[PDB]
């Protein structure tokens, strides 16, 4: 049938929870909790977290996306009571090949041409980031380092980077506690896949490196008795 | 100027709904689309390939010998194969057809069982392999298999044996929930005669068994596919 | 290509944070904090603040805008708790050649033909101010004073004034503290540029006067060794 | 009368989205558009102009002599030029092509290197200038440069030397993140012979080097362009 059920576009185009995070806004410095998960967060997007622990995309070799990040932010601190008074959240898609913020009140939240959105807490925002790929397809499964020269990092192959999401709060006034949970749902459009690949045996042990984990249990099942079935 | 109403289900967030959304990079040409081989449009052409079946997976640690059906001499009217045809379970689970049918739900379609012999050129054997449909108790010996839809396609001049597996609709589709019911189909093989080994062979020969789906295959609903009760949130 | 990526309209047409400010409303006089940043604010719009410290527009000599100020106002005082109860904010685009308010409860907030808008705190408002230019293009880079006669001010050349934004609160009742942060994002449409100009060496030291700052560090880089590279 | 739905992403404030907005001065004729020369539609015609290159910027304080490549007599088979062709870094950073390529991101296109001699009319010299492509180690002397794509275009009858710089695609574009990798291109010049000065010259002559982009140039994504880690909020 020519029905979009078992084709590739329906196959990968569902929206899945990636990158649960939890931020707040307190003060300039205030109480010494600034850097780890508070006042801002950068993700450095990678579908390597929870696309069923990298399976359906790893079934193919070469893909091309057109992503739709739908950021669902919510107020973990009782929104029913308060902790939501115009709590405007700022998202930001920092493209690959651009500097990353590492502070809440930092210059690259307001800089030039960095796509940033603002929405109410407890509401959503829909994106459409086009195919930001260095290669003509996303090399999800690549053999080779970056150079025999200086060589950027290692065969993680972050050269075909997709982007980097940044989330922060524009608010003030340390007298109180708030907490905001942000949950982004990636969805891929117009997915064009190439070069089918045999599936993995184990759940993985690394991102980027196609390593199979040590100390394994048997992935295949013993016969219930002998070759004699039933 | 344009009067409008509300709709209940406002502020709704369907995860699954195809809505066009505005672009964060509204004006940016991407890396252009080139032609690279092996373009795929469907999982049907993924599962059109005979992979292999682990049938001799009755040893504890998993090795290469998990696919080698062991064939000895001087045995006849006794067991070679034997399997329930429940893909997504048992010995078919770890085929490519295995995790594909573990992906979807209720399925339909005929199959393409293949079979291939690994032995010497000057060796002969007759092997009856028999199919019994789902809902029928599988045969107990070469006799009862021969009264079934018996297939010989012998060994000694022909090595590659393919048999299509016709599909029959039970309750409109195939049950895709984990049970050990015995109405899924049954395929098994018997020595019609003893294996005639060449002189001073002194060992074993093996068979290789493949499986795939004929173009009649069908996959209908999609599921979550835990398979390990999955949750890992490790990011680097 | 005839694609709006490297053309002039895409080049300057992005929206940037200019004029962060912070106002409130307390009472008629109340506590003695009235004049500086409280109860109202006038800006006297000038893209000379943070268009990357006047660079891409200074790369050209003659421009013509069609501006879209998008005023983002928010309640710095915990909006999550309260401090937002119908906090209607009043913006106002005072055109060039018109008197400027200097008081919250002043006559030229309600006067005749001064474009003023009202919106909820934590929401936005979109404008389109047309090309309000004395000359046929904005003389961003001008040589000459205003007269040899009386002479208006100096070669700042505020004669090609763009406008003056005014922000205030229509509310009452001193018993409490509120604070409102207002952040306007200018965006230029239909940008027509003329007469390319060599870029500056240093970040600037004045607005209007093309002065290069004293006490400079070397803007150009020394060779790593000699004319021998690598 | 007109039923409608919601959309998630309501109350959204995209900074970058082209939406028509209502006018604060809905009825006001502006100062009318007149014709003034030098109308520009693209940055390509901005970077079409050969500006100059500071090559002798090896003195500490910046003066006029930063662009004067110094040429002495009685030296041959030794260094004149030498540069990595990484625009946006090193000696090309402070050209107009410099801050333009610092504005955008990944780029493409051939270039137009120019070169011009400042000396006496009755003076002669042979100068081999050589290009080596990105991914190749640059030559060590006039010998190894001559086995490269050597260019002489000598001094004594011709002053203005232009050489096009062909672009080659590496990993589909050029890396635009700050590293000191050595696969960006390499251009350098050597005395093929010693400089023949006129009698009682007693000094130095210089060369002037320009750079621009051929119409094949391309600029693809836009960036923030800090360059000083910029923040100044001074208003008057």
């Amino acid at each position: 049938f020519n029905g979009s059920e078992t084709d590739v576009e329906c196959f990968l185009g569902r929206a899945a929870c990636v990158h649960v995070t939890e931020i707040q806004n307190k003060d300039a410095t205030g109480i010494d909790n600034h850097r780890e998960a508070k006042l801002f967060n950068d993700w450095k997007i990678n579908l390597s977290s929870l696309v069923q622990l990298r399976k359906k995309l790893e079934l193919f070799t070469y893909v091309r996306f057109d992503s739709e990040y739908t950021i669902l932010a919510t107020a973990s601190q009782p929104d029913s009571a308060n902790y939501s008074s115009n709590l405007v959240v700022q998202a930001m898609y920092v493209p690959p090949g651009a500097p990353n913020p590492k502070e809440w009140d930092d210059y690259t939240w307001q800089s030039a041409s960095n796509p940033s959105v603002f929405f109410k807490v407890g509401d959503t925002s829909r994106f459409s980031v086009p195919y930001v790929g260095l290669a003509s397809a996303y090399n999800c499964f690549y053999d080779g380092y970056s150079h025999d020269d200086a060589e950027t990092q290692y065969g993680i192959t972050v050269l075909n980077h997709m982007g980097s999401m940044a989330f922060r709060i524009v608010n003030e006034h340390d007298e109180h506690k708030t907490l905001v949970k942000i949950r982004v749902y990636h969805r891929a459009k117009h997915v064009e896949a190439w070069i089918p690949r045999a599936p993995r045996a184990l759940p993985y042990t690394s991102i980027g490196r196609t390593n199979y984990p040590k100390n394994t249990e048997p992935v295949i099942k013993k016969r219930k008795g002998d070759i004699k079935s039933y | 100027g344009l009067p409008t109403t509300t709709l209940p289900g406002s502020g709704q967030f369907l995860t699954t709904d195809d809505r066009q959304s505005p672009s964060a990079l509204p004006n940016y040409e991407p890396t252009p689309r080139i032609h690279i081989p092996g373009k795929v449009h469907n999982l049907l052409e993924i599962i059109q390939v005979d992979t292999l079946i682990p049938m001799n997976n009755t040893h504890t640690k998993d090795e290469v010998n998990s696919y080698l059906i062991p064939l000895n001499a001087n045995r006849q009217n006794e067991q070679v194969f034997g399997t329930n045809l429940f893909i997504g379970d048992g010995v078919f689970k770890t085929t490519l057809l295995g995790e594909i049918v573990q992906y979807y739900t209720h399925w339909s379609g005929s199959l393409r069982f293949s079979l291939m012999y690994t032995g010497p050129a000057l060796s002969s054997a007759k092997l009856i392999l028999a199919y019994t449909p789902p809902g029928a108790r599988g045969p107990q010996d070469r006799r009862e298999a021969m009264l079934g839809t018996h297939v010989v396609w012998d060994i000694g001049l022909q090595s590659t044996i393919v048999m299509t597996i016709p599909w029959t609709s039970g309750v409109q589709f195939r049950y895709t929930d984990p049970d050990t019911y015995t109405s899924a189909g049954f395929l098994s093989c018997w020595y019609q005669t003893s294996l005639i080994l060449p002189p001073e062979t002194t060992g074993q020969v093996y068979l290789l068994s493949f499986i795939s789906a004929c173009p009649d295959f069908k996959l209908r609903l999609m599921k979550d596919t835990q398979t390990i009760s999955q949750t890992v949130a490790l990011t680097e």
